[PDB]
């Protein structure tokens, strides 16, 4: 029942922004932090950034600080990342994972999307 | 760990969490008891408006027993009632950690007016009746 | 050395009686007849309901002995006192084995009245939540552990039908089948469909004819899934015969419902007869007027139909199936007529809880 | 244990009483737990029992908390412990023709 | 940063072994790392938090262990559909770095 | 002489006794004034809720005004207002143990706006204002 959608697939010339969408269903989507991962093909798994749905704070990696921003709309339960400055480097599969946050800190991403190509 | 800090669960959320972790929640949940904000013949506000009054009425009534046993600085005050054995005997790592709201009023459900009626006239008649003895100095 | 402490505002309910409203989607300019009463008892609903969702709570979930079907019962009546006036009622009165029984005769007037469903929600007012069940293969009672406290309900169309459910709120995985009791052979099993059975149900351009086709392939594989279902709790061995009726009243001997205020008594006796083991059917159905009533004991004969061929398509959504327990196979054959039942399989995964934001417990603090 | 005595080809009658005014659910089976008939609120079902074209109940009886059982035309076969299931009773009647 | 190494790279074993992999970290960080499995195609699915906890639905034949830098996740017995890519992936400090990734056939 | 405890005269039943045995039994009197509970021409649904609102806007006032002069441990409290002798000048043994409260109203009945202005503003603008001072350090 739990579980998050994310957008289709999208494909995009170096030097644009790219945005996705992750959307909640089956739990209260103010009450879990959410965090952005990126697996590119063939590699491992890269860690992006993680954003609280109620106060709209962000945490962003310092390699990607200023180009990767994330936001959130409560009103649909969708929260949306924004990539800008695309070069040959970011393309891969983009993961919304739920954090199961226990005692108020990052515990473990236990509910994860579909994923969005993009390349 | 790393945070970002505290989330909001929802109204009448965290039910199944626990106790000292609930207790630090009411803030919410009692700003929604009141809720408000709200903004041919067709006078169904004739309905609608009376359950608006009712639920102002009910939050009185619920007022009105947190205005006797008097402390009205909400949420949180205390009494000078020692507890009695037949009323749910347990221990605090019984009490504190491992149970819910839930289970604490199934089993306090028996016993609501037996400890309400000693809260109502025990301390708010001897802690009244006292201060003007103490007054007369 | 512990002291008492106060709380206001912690998260505890109670199981209440209380009464709730209706809240629907009306639009108060049309005379579907629905719209009227849907207008009459009922404001207008909210744009955003809130689905708050629950993390650790368990909680025993009842049908038979729910406090909401009751109020169905109320307000449903109330609804059909004004919609469909008849033309002549007849209700016995028998005013006090020593006693005899008198019927009076009410005559009112009876225009033509345009009669579609509304979907409705219940809503209840402040110091309340409505528990619901999200367990897609719910037993029916006991415990529920994805509990999720809800406002007010998706939308339920009042749709009065005997021998199935018409238009009703689909499963989620797969078919359900819902009893208070198992072998006591004296309560009506509901069961639930978990994809719609399309049917076709019309009179065309002798008025008192209408036919009524049901596709035969789709209804062979939902009962092929309903049969597979019947196994689960007899045993995988037995043999189900499906018979048509067993006498009784035309609302309850046939398939009895309504159309465009058109009162259909469909035949289906060509419906359930296979016998399992280990293109389009269509139904006689004979458009009637002087009927039975399901509200009180009595009679009530309507007006004489319109002019003009009459549609109405419709999802089948369950079944009201009953045992004959005897002394081997066993045999089901459907029934119906208690709307309390008939508003059940939709009312089923509800509960209304009262607040009690006041509590007490002990800590360490003084002053 | 109530014991009502009938005559071959006649009507037979059968009571079968609540506690209060009311309509309620009620059944009528046999010893074999086969139906007679029961009711669905405000409309009457026959069971899948041998009598079933000879059953009968009358309505108007029912808002005063009786649920009769008219046999007409009995036979001798039909001499059996007829349940009625009322309101989480079971009143158990022996009819003898 | 912190770096997550896991070893061995690629394991090969048999249905019904008992396995163990370990993750070694670079820096200080208590018992706050988790253990995931991933399909290749689908995405991952969390076993362990905590670093000793399991998660509800996993199995009971996965287990896990360690403190301090060093950590090992033990399997059992081998199942066939046990047989994927395991990660580690820790939160004590800022950024967060996943393991290199170990697979297993 | 011998004795079993106290009785229960009613609402409105401290009229015909002493003021001094009247303050014992506030409190019943306090819980009943708002009551509570409870629970085409439009009758009791109109004309009725009014009655209620009107209760409500009545107490809230009321509740407000007591606030206002501070104490809010109600039903009894103290302030630092020094009390005119010009106003039925009596003896604490005359009013206090063989007079009611009606006939005291009936004599002071004739300053109620003069008690209200003082203690409306006097210790609320003396009791403030001078914690302002007495915090500094
Ligand atoms: C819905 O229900 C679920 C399921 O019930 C529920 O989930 C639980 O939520 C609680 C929230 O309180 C979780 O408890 C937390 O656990 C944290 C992790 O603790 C682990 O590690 C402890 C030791 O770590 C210390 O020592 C090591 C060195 O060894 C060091 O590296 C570390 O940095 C750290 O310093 C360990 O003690 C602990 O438990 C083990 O040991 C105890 C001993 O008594 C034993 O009883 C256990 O069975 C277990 O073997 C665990 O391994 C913990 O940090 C955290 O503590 C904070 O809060 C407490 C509040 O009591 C404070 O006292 C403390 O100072 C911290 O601030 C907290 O205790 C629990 O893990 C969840 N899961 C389960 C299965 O219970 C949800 O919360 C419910 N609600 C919702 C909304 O979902």
């Amino acid at each position: 029942q739990e579980v998050l959608v994310q957008s289709g697939a999208e494909v995009k010339k170096p030097g644009a922004s790219v945005k996705v969408s992750c959307r909640a269903f089956g739990y209260t989507f103010t009450g879990n932090a959410l965090h952005w991962v990126r697996q590119a093909p063939g590699q491992g798994l890269e860690w992006l950034g993680w954003i609280n749905p109620h106060s709209g704070d962000t945490t962003t990696s310092q390699k990607f600080q200023g180009r990767v921003y994330m936001t959130r709309d409560k009103s649909i339960n969708t929260a949306f990342l924004d990539v800008t400055r695309l070069t040959s480097d970011d393309t891969g599969i983009y993961y919304c994972a739920r954090d199961k946050y226990y005692g108020n800190e990052a515990v473990g991403m236990d509910v994860w999307g579909q994923g969005t190509s993009v390349t | 760990a790393v945070g970002i800090g505290a989330v909001f669960l929802g109204f009448l959320g965290a039910a199944g969490s626990t106790m000292g972790a609930a207790s630090m929640t009411l803030t919410v949940q009692a700003r929604n008891l009141l809720s408000g904000i709200v903004q041919k013949l067709t006078v169904w506000g004739i309905k609608q408006l009376q359950a608006r009054v009712l639920a102002v009425e009910r939050y009185l009534r619920d007022q009105q027993l947190l205005g006797i046993w008097g402390c009205s600085g909400k949420l949180i005050c205390c009494t000078n009632v020692p507890w009695n054995s037949s009323w749910s005997n347990r221990n605090l790592s019984e009490i504190w950690d491992n149970m819910t709201w839930l289970q604490w009023d199934k089993e306090i459900s028996n016993y609501t007016q037996i400890i309400y009626g000693l809260l109502e006239e025990s301390q708010n008649q001897q802690e009244k009746n006292e201060q003007d003895l103490l007054a007369l100095d | 050395n512990l002291w008492v402490t106060v709380y206001y505002g912690v998260p505890v309910w109670k199981d209440a009686e209380t009464t709730l409203f209706c809240a629907s989607d009306a639009k108060a300019y049309e005379t579907e007849k629905h719209n009227v009463w849907a207008t009459h008892a009922c404001v207008p609903t909210d744009p955003n309901p809130q689905e708050i969702h629950l993390e650790n709570v368990t909680e025993e979930f009842n049908m038979w002995k729910n406090n909401m079907v009751e109020q169905m019962h109320t307000d449903i009546i109330s609804l059909w006192d004004q919609s469909l006036k008849p033309c002549v009622k007849l209700t016995p009165l028998c005013v006090t084995r020593l006693i005899n029984c008198n019927t009076s005769a009410i005559t009112q007037a009876c225009p033509k009245v345009s009669f579609e469903p509304i979907p409705i929600h219940y809503c209840a007012p402040a110091g309340f939540a409505i528990l619901k069940c999200k367990d897609k293969k719910f037993n029916g009672t006991g415990p529920c552990p994805s509990v999720s406290t809800v406002q007010c309900t998706h939308g339920i169309k009042p749709v009065v039908s005997t021998q199935l459910l018409l238009n009703g709120s689909l499963a989620e995985e797969e078919v359900m089948i819902r009893s208070e009791n198992i072998t006591n052979n004296a309560k009506n099993i509901l069961v639930q469909f978990n994809t719609p059975v399309q049917i076709n149900c019309t009179r065309p351009n002798d008025i008192r004819q209408a036919h009524c086709n049901v596709s035969k392939a789709t209804w062979n594989e939902t009962l092929g899934k309903v049969v597979k279902q019947l196994r689960k709790h007899f045993g995988n061995n037995t043999i189900i015969r499906f018979a048509n009726s067993s006498g009784g009243d035309l609302e309850v001997t046939t398939h009895s419902f309504n159309c465009g205020g058109e009162f259909f008594y469909c035949n289906t006796s060509g419906l359930f007869n296979s016998t399992w083991i280990s293109d389009s059917i269509t139904l006689p159905c004979r458009i009637k007027q002087i009927i039975n009533m399901w509200q009180r004991i009595g009679q009530a004969m309507y007006a004489p139909p319109i002019q003009g061929v009459i549609r109405c398509v419709s999802n089948i959504t369950g079944l009201i199936l009953t045992r004959d327990g005897g002394s081997t196979t066993e045999t089901f054959r459907p029934g119906g007529g208690d709307m309390r039942d008939n508003w059940r399989s939709e009312l089923y995964k509800y509960k209304v809880v009262k607040i009690e934001p006041l509590g007490v417990a002990p800590t360490r603090c003084k002053r | 244990k109530k014991v009502v005595l009938g005559k071959k080809g006649d009507t037979v009658e059968l009571t079968c009483t609540a506690s209060q005014k009311k309509s309620i659910q009620f059944h009528w089976k046999n010893s074999n737990q086969i139906k007679i008939l029961g009711n669905q609120g405000s409309f009457l079902t026959k069971g899948p029992s041998k009598l079933n074209d000879r059953a009968d109940s009358r309505r108007s009886l029912w808002d005063q908390g009786n649920f009769p059982l008219i046999i007409k035309n009995l036979k001798i076969e039909d001499s059996d412990t007829y349940i009625c299931e009322v309101e989480d009773q079971k009143e158990e009647v022996q009819l003898l023709v | 940063d912190i770096q997550l190494t896991q070893s061995p790279s690629f394991l090969s074993a048999s249905v019904g072994d008992k396995v163990t992999i370990t993750c070694r970290a670079s820096q200080g960080v208590r018992n706050e790392l988790a253990w995931y499995q991933q399909k290749p195609g689908k995405a991952p699915n969390l076993l362990i938090y905590y670093a000793s906890t399991l998660q509800s639905g996993v199995p009971s034949r996965f287990s896990a262990t360690g403190s301090g830098t060093h950590f090992t996740l033990t399997v059992s017995s081998l199942q066939p559909e046990d047989f994927a890519t395991y990660f580690c992936q820790h939160m004590s400090s800022y950024p967060l770095t996943f393991g290199g990734g170990t697979k297993v056939e």
